[PDB]
């Protein structure tokens, strides 16, 4: 079905996105503690 | 930066 | 600040904003945006397993897999929160939302985490729910987080999702509501947070299809214009309440 595959692709895509903002989220965070 | 949560 | 209420697959309107905020916010957010909605291909997360209770299993056996599973889905860091969660909706339709949850199979944040920990634990009788609630102050802004109390067999603990490790999971080791609270309370000052508002619900019934909703504020205290002698004081008398009588809904 489209819509299956339509959220296989989104489901792939917030778990690659959370994984950057995970990142990004802990230099930050050392960012500032280190100020 | 904000601490969230 | 979002939220999907557009169900799965997410239509275009939501799914645009989500880009277009971490866009705004990630310092190389048009490189790192392109880079993953144009990948040619993409791998499949791996999905796993929703916990089933086992006779194998203590209590905190039960409640170490139900949150081993919620780490697992991952906090949600995207600024869109997937599931819409109204607080007020009747435990039923909160609990479907659940059910949906472990299908899709998607980040959650703290008050998702907290109906996930409803249905997980809607088995096991012995275990009571009732969910903690923390206004707090950093740096010019207010911050609202909330976990799920749990109390089984004389003790004390918690379940939940956060960004820190230290405000969500808490083992079913402390002999009193207070000890609890105050473990919270001094894990906030690890992140220069100072908690404003407390806030109690009662217990959750186990019934998965209750059309009660859940009450979240049977107790508020201002604990930052608090002495600590005095916050404990009302929390012990209001959890002995809990384990005692059957309260009226504050509501």
């Amino acid at each position: 079905s489209a819509q299956q595959e339509l959220k296989q692709r989104q489901r792939a895509e917030i778990y690659a996105l959370n994984r950057v903002m995970t990142e990004l989220e802990q230099q930050q965070f050392d960012e500032f503690c280190k100020q | 930066e904000g601490e969230e949560y | 600040f979002h939220v999907n209420k557009s169900g799965f697959p997410i239509d275009s309107h939501t799914w645009e904003r989500m880009w277009l905020h971490v866009a705004k916010v990630h310092p190389r957010g048009g490189e790192m945006v392109g880079a993953i909605r144009n990948a040619a291909f993409l791998a499949k997360p791996s999905i796993p397993q929703v916990p089933n209770y086992r006779l194998s299993m203590t209590i905190p056996d039960w409640l170490q897999a139900i949150q081993n599973y919620m780490k697992t889905l991952q906090y949600n860091h995207t600024g869109t929160q997937f599931f819409e969660i109204r607080k007020m909706r009747p435990l039923s339709g909160l609990m479907e939302t659940a059910k949906e949850m472990t299908r899709e199979s998607l980040p959650i944040k703290a008050l998702e985490a907290v109906i996930l920990g409803i249905y997980l634990t809607n088995g096991q009788p012995s275990i009571e729910r009732f969910p903690i609630s923390f206004k707090t102050y950093f740096s010019g802004n207010y911050f609202h987080h909330v976990v799920l109390g749990i109390y089984c067999n004389g003790y004390y603990g918690s379940l939940g999702m956060s960004r820190r490790a230290e405000l969500m999971d808490k083992p079913l080791t402390f002999r009193t509501l207070s000890d609890l609270v105050f473990d919270f309370e001094d894990s906030y000052k690890k992140y220069l947070h100072t908690v404003k508002k407390v806030k109690i619900g009662l217990y959750v019934p186990h019934e998965p299809h209750s059309f009660q909703p859940i009450e979240w504020k049977q107790l508020v205290l201002n604990v930052s214009k608090m002495l600590r002698a005095d916050i404990r004081k009302e929390l012990e008398k209001y959890a002995r309440d809990m384990r005692m009588k059957i309260l009226k809904p504050a509501s």
